[PDB]
């Protein structure tokens, strides 16, 4: 099938006006490769829901979309050669603080809708203080 | 049953693209049907049902595949079928209703959309004009996914209406607009997508008054101005056929 598994890192506790980079690392022999995927980043606070943050399309144009939220500071991109894909949060500040989640659909759009990806990491938690 | 021209935005080009829209113009026309110099699609009275739609298979570098069913009689989509699923904008009447049952008569899962395929409609459910749709290879290739994904529930309603907004202009516009079809090339040509500018979208709107405008026409004169816009939104009018030569590939028949 489209079987893949997302295994995501980088996360942490971080001083304020600190970065952090994530990691969507898909694990070896899935039939098709990363490049071949869309990747959404999503983040959610205990008493909140699933949000979108940022995205990057399986199109070759290497279309990519970002919430208003986190324009300009925050940048998706892709490393093929290591079927991976990253996430630079920079500026960060304490309402960035929540778990991410990595999420992956073959061949699709950037989304920022849950329901628009068919695989998920375990997620990594967030802290700015 | 019917013809199919396939198509693929993998790895595709101008000429690649160019030669699928010439296909595609292939197979609405010819009677050696021409009014005014400009080609006429079959006339919908009296047409057999056979002779009614042609299909366009589409796939993606991620092997999805959907495939798009046209009118030849205004080179419209009106539905698609992937897998084991099928489905239809809304018919304007009985008499097309009955002609879409005979599009994909293996599927097994049948649907009709309560709303139609025109555009009014399909911005409302996209939440976006076609001013704010972004067009090019890209977006079709996601396009294509859209609809692929749509009968296992992995497609928002926005995301499907926005997905047909894409297809019909950069296949059905485009084979009724030679203009059309190059504003397309040019996105193909430096890999880049963008939303159309007043002059595709008044094309796109006046396609029917156009169509009759020229074929009631006085030995190519309009009998009334037709008001197009530009790329800044500064209005003009066309008052022959004359300057559409190069512009309007095909016409819905008129009389
Ligand atoms: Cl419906």
């Amino acid at each position: 099938n489209a079987q893949v598994q997302l295994v995501e890192s980088g996360g942490g506790l971080v001083q304020p006006g600190g970065s952090l980079r994530l990691s969507c690392v898909a694990s070896e022999f899935s039939r098709f490769t990363l490049d071949y995927y869309a990747i959404g980043w999503f983040r959610q606070a205990p008493g909140k829901e699933r949000e979108g943050l940022s995205s990057i399309s399986s199109s070759s144009d290497g279309f990519t979309s970002y919430s208003d939220s986190v324009k300009g500071r925050f940048t998706i991109s892709r490393d093929n050669a290591k079927n991976t894909v990253y996430l630079q949060m920079n500026s960060l500040k304490p309402e960035d603080t929540a778990v991410y989640y990595c999420a992956a659909r073959l061949g699709g759009w950037a989304s920022f809708s849950p329901q628009e990806y068919d695989y998920w990491g375990q997620g990594t938690q967030v802290t700015v203080s | 049953q019917y013809p199919i021209i396939n198509f693929t935005t993998a790895g595709a080009t101008v000429q690649s693209y160019t030669n699928f829209i010439r296909a595609v113009r292939g197979r609405l026309t010819t009677g050696a049907d021409v009014r005014h110099e400009i080609p006429v699609l079959p006339n919908r009275v009296g047409l057999p049902i056979n002779q009614r739609f042609i299909l366009v298979e589409l796939s993606n570098h991620a092997e999805l595949s959907v495939t798009l069913a046209l009118d030849v009689t205004n080179a419209y989509v009106v539905g698609y079928r992937a897998g084991n699923s099928a489905y239809f904008f809304h018919p304007d009447n009985q008499e097309d209703a009955e002609a879409i049952t005979h599009l994909f008569t293996d599927v097994q899962n049948r649907y009709t959309f309560a709303f139609g395929g025109n555009y009014d409609r399909l911005e409302q459910l996209a939440g976006n004009l076609r001013e704010n749709i972004e067009l090019g290879n890209g977006p079709l290739e996601e396009a294509i996914s859209a609809l692929y994904y749509y009968s296992t529930g992995g497609t928002q309603l926005p995301t499907l209406a926005r997905s047909f907004i894409i297809c019909i202009q950069m296949i059905s516009e485009a084979a009724r607009f030679q203009y059309i079809e190059g504003e397309m090339r040019t996105r193909i040509r430096y890999n880049r997508r963008s939303a159309p500018d007043p002059s595709v979208i008044t094309l796109e709107n006046s396609w029917g008054r156009l169509s009759t405008a020229i074929q009631e026409s006085n030995q190519g004169a309009f009998a009334s101005p037709i008001q197009l816009q530009r790329r800044n939104g500064s209005k003009f009018s066309v008052y022959d056929v004359s300057i559409l030569i190069p512009i309007i590939a095909l016409m819905v028949y008129r009389c």
